[PDB]
């Protein structure tokens, strides 16, 4: 009984170890956009077309 | 000889508009003040092309 009540509680305990990587990581997916764009950005910028003012 | 001197330094007075005003979008192009520019033409840093017009 006290190791199936804890087996109950460790399939609780490892879903909120789940949890807080998926949060985690999804969080860190709109970082992957961000740094992505900003290559856009900075690829875009090192041309010689553009002024100083672009 | 006069009367086509006239048309000659004309005509020498517009090649030199030709330079100063030609631009591109504010960039001027052949009055030398472009100099050499890179354009990226690649998916990571450091793939440009050096363009020269003097």
């Amino acid at each position: 009984t006290s190791q199936s009540r804890g087996l109950d509680m460790a399939v609780k305990n490892a879903n909120d170890g789940i949890s807080i990587a998926q949060t985690a990581e999804g969080a860190m997916n709109e970082t992957t956009n961000i740094l992505q764009r900003m290559r856009d950005l900075a690829l875009q910028s090192s041309n010689g077309s553009n002024s100083s003012s672009e | 000889r006069r009367a086509i001197q006239e048309e000659v330094s004309a005509l020498n007075d517009e090649l030199n508009r030709i330079a100063e005003t030609t631009s591109f979008g504010g960039n001027k192009l052949l009055n030398g003040s472009f100099g050499s520019k890179s354009f990226q033409i690649g998916a990571d840093s450091g793939e440009a092309v050096m363009l020269s017009m003097g």
